[PDB]
């Protein structure tokens, strides 16, 4: 029903954030959930992804070992930590919720539910 | 693409038959190569059926002579479970592999839930 975004902001380069989207409306306990970002002018971009049931998790290379996805189940909420931020970085960043299970959430069409997203730089 | 269309819920009737939908729009230069459905036990997949280069396979124990798949419509896998069970109940992933145009392969799943009304 709804995704909300939040934690982003204006950050030293080498940093750290934690993005956080709450999800309402279903038991997202079985939804895969990505994070995706859209730099200025530039198309949108997969960035991690954890998927349903286990918490298997999937890195885009420009951020793998700097950033993190989690989520607690109870709270219906996934979060990314972000970590030894290069500038490149900076972006608007969205939260995204489907139904696959272990491929294919890099996809955007795979994916049902969209945040507004929230601006990292 | 491609995305697999599937029904994020299913109810079917205790004893009865049921249809898990899966479907997909058949895209030019993509080669279907397999199909798996899996049934979720916690945190992991369970495969309970395979269709490959030589037909069709019924793997776990619990789904023998009473599970079939679709295979007259291109593009349309659907599950078909029989003598449902209150056991049944579970979530279900679609799971389809294609070979593509670059000579890669693309995998797509998607999950349903099944429900089993009494």
């Amino acid at each position: 029903v709804q995704l909300v975004e939040s934690g982003g902001g204006l950050v030293q380069a080498g940093g750290s954030l934690r993005l956080s989207c709450a999800a309402s409306g279903r038991t997202f306990s079985s939804y895969g959930m990505g994070w995706f970002r859209q730099a200025p002018g530039k198309e949108r971009e997969f960035v991690a992804a954890i998927g349903p049931f286990g918490g298997s998790t999937y890195y885009a290379d420009s951020v793998k070992g700097r950033f993190t996805i989690s989520r607690d189940n109870a709270k219906n909420t996934v979060y990314l930590q972000m970590n030894s931020l290069k500038p490149e970085d900076t972006a608007v960043y969205y939260c995204a919720a489907g139904r696959w299970n272990r491929y294919g959430f890099e996809d955007q069409d795979n994916f049902d539910y969209w945040g507004q997203g929230t601006q990292v730089t | 693409r491609p995305i697999l269309e599937v029904p994020e819920s299913v109810t079917g009737p205790w004893k009865g038959d049921v249809n898990l939908p899966c479907t997909y729009d058949p895209l030019q230069g993509y080669t279907q190569v397999l199909v798996k459905w899996l049934v979720q036990r916690g945190s992991d997949p369970v495969t309970i059926f395979l269709r490959d280069s030589s037909g069709d396979h019924i793997q776990q124990a619990k789904y023998q002579g009473r599970l079939h798949v679709s295979h007259k419509v291109p593009g349309d896998v659907s599950l078909q479970l029989s003598t449902l069970e209150m056991d049944d109940r579970s979530h279900y992933t679609c799971e389809v592999t294609w070979q593509t145009p670059d000579g890669n392969q693309v995998v797509r799943d998607k999950i349903t839930e099944l429900r089993v009304q009494k």
